[PDB]
């Protein structure tokens, strides 16, 4: 996040040192600066790379999900936690193979009457319950699971500033894997083809669990719908192994492609 | 004294025996770009004596009916010797100036000319289409332009003139001319002086810019008190304009620029 070096003045040359010539076969990039190939003046550099630090690049709340609940089973909804339901944050994360950070979740809740001239309801309160992989998932908008004696819940009152909570680095590995070239199972010799088969590039069937959202108020016959837009921001970021960015449209959770396979336009070789 | 001076730049010298001091705009003398304010990294060219010398643009004539004249810098000097060559061969250019306006008469003549140096002197157009003045009209070169006594809207839709319509009392830009004194200036009152001398530093929001796309200064000359003589309804006295670029430095050399004309 710092300063750039100054340009030193450089005069003419006539020597056996040729920085302009190189050999990219080695796998290295030629570290030339302007003064290597032209005469330069002294410039005191004041520009910095403060905004392109790994932290500043991700320091934005991106939408990862839009959970919908109809307060007239739709009285409650469950969202399997992921960053792949949307494309924008996903593409930025995928510039790297591994990552490690904390997360900040902000929830923007909106609601409205479906009918322009019918129904009425008192102010709604929402419960956003996190169900860690293993915990019982709600079957009804009002069954015993909503007691949350151990699961973390967030109760949001409609109209209040967006709710917000922080989550630590929760991975079971030392870093989050954006790419996993493997399987969760190894098919063994002799077992039925139905056996030992698993998805390519998938780890746990339930990585991070899911969110169960519901309106706590008793539902009125009035037609109402609410939407909880989930925004996530990685804070305290560290990333490893850069990768080229996604060039064609995403086709699922994997690196699969199908449709926009011809991303580049035509342009004449000798056309400026 | 305040009245006698001699200016020498390169191979050119100007003498005056009736000056009224000289003005140094904003109290800043022209200078070269410092390393702490430098932007383009390539080695600059500094023609020095070949470009920083006095160039005499065309002489205009003042009559009882004149409304005023205007020029744009570096535009008015684009065809001036090696200054013009360097201007067109380089992407970027920077320069300050010494503007010397000349106008002598006699002890029986009257009149006062207001000579103003305006940074970013944007002028008003002639159509209902905003910012419609075309490049060729905005950059007249050494011949410059003239102020008018009234606004006249160009209505030829088939062939719009796309020119300026600078009304004099509106300073050609929608402001009152009497307030133009907030800009560096001098007055050539015939009963007092022969000339006006202004030293202009480079003014811009950047250290260096494109001289072909952008005019930094504008020179406006308005008759504050009209020309009058003895009893000759007929009177004409010339106004000669001599300008010298200062501290010229250019960056970004390539093939020469040949702008479209007329
Ligand atoms: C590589 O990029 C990643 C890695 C992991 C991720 O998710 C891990 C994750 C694990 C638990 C929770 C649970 O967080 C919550 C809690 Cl406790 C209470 C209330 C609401 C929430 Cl929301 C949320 C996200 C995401 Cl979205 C991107």
């Amino acid at each position: 996040a710092n300063n750039l070096p100054d340009t030193q003045s450089s005069g003419p040359a006539h020597s056996k040192e040729t920085p302009a010539l190189t050999a990219v076969e080695t796998g290295a990039t030629n570290p030339l600066v302007p003064s290597d190939t032209v005469q330069t003046r002294h410039v005191i550099q004041k520009r910095t790379r403060s905004e392109s630090t790994v932290e500043s690049f991700f320091a934005r709340g991106a939408c990862v999900a839009i959970i919908e609940v109809d307060n007239d089973s739709k009285l409650f909804s469950v969202w399997k936690i992921t960053y792949k339901d949307t494309v924008q944050l996903r593409r930025k994360l995928e510039f790297f193979t591994y990552s490690r950070f904390d997360m900040e979740f902000t929830f923007v809740v909106t609601s409205n009457y479906t009918d322009a001239n019918n129904g009425h309801a008192l102010n709604q309160v929402y419960q956003i319950m996190y169900i860690p992989p293993g915990a019982p998932i709600p079957g009804k908008w009002n069954d015993y699971t909503w007691q949350t004696s151990s699961n973390p819940s967030v109760f949001y009152t409609y109209g209040a500033p967006p709710a917000r909570i922080s989550v630590p680095y929760v991975g079971i590995a030392n870093a989050y894997s954006h790419f996993y070239d493997g399987f969760a199972k190894v098919p063994l010799a002799g077992q039925a083809s139905t056996e030992g088969d698993s998805l390519y590039g998938a780890a746990s069937l339930n990585d991070f669990g899911s969110l169960a959202v519901r309106v706590v108020n008793d539902h009125n016959p009035t037609k109402l719908t609410s939407k909880i837009r989930v925004y996530m921001k990685p804070k305290h970021v560290r990333v490893w192994c850069p990768r080229p960015p996604r060039a064609v449209p995403y086709y699922g959770p994997g690196v699969d492609y199908k449709d926009g396979l011809a991303p580049l336009p035509g342009k004449g070789l000798t056309t400026y | 004294s305040v009245r006698v001076m001699q200016l020498t730049l390169g191979n050119s010298t100007i003498t005056t025996q009736e000056a009224a001091n000289s003005v140094v705009a904003y109290g800043r003398w022209p200078e070269y770009i410092k390393d702490s304010e430098a932007n383009p990294v390539d080695q600059p060219t500094e023609p020095d004596v070949a470009a920083c010398r006095f160039y005499t643009l065309d002489t205009v004539t003042w009559r009882k009916e004149s409304r005023g004249w205007w020029w744009k810098l570096p535009d008015a000097l684009k065809d001036m010797g090696l200054f013009g060559q360097n201007m067109f061969y380089h992407y970027l250019g920077r320069a300050g100036y010494t503007v010397h306006v000349q106008c002598n008469a006699s002890k029986f003549h009257q009149g006062a000319l207001g000579v103003f140096a305006v940074p970013e002197m944007c002028l008003a157009g002639d159509s209902t289409t905003h910012m419609f003045t075309k490049y060729e009209n905005a950059n007249p070169g050494e011949k410059g332009g003239e102020f008018k006594g009234s606004f006249t809207l160009d209505t030829n839709a088939t062939n719009p003139a796309r020119n300026f319509c600078p009304v004099d009392y509106l300073f050609g830009s929608g402001v009152l001319a009497g307030n133009a004194f907030v800009y560096p200036h001098q007055i050539i009152n015939l009963r007092t002086n022969n000339c006006a001398t202004l030293v202009l530093p480079y003014v811009n929001s950047l250290s260096i810019d494109s001289m072909t796309k952008h005019n930094n200064w504008g020179i406006a000359i308005l008759p504050l008190a009209p020309l009058d003589f003895a009893t000759e309804s007929s009177t004409e006295i010339p106004i000669t304009l001599t300008i010298a670029p200062m501290c010229c430095e250019f960056n970004g050399l390539r093939n020469i620029t040949v702008p479209r004309t007329q």
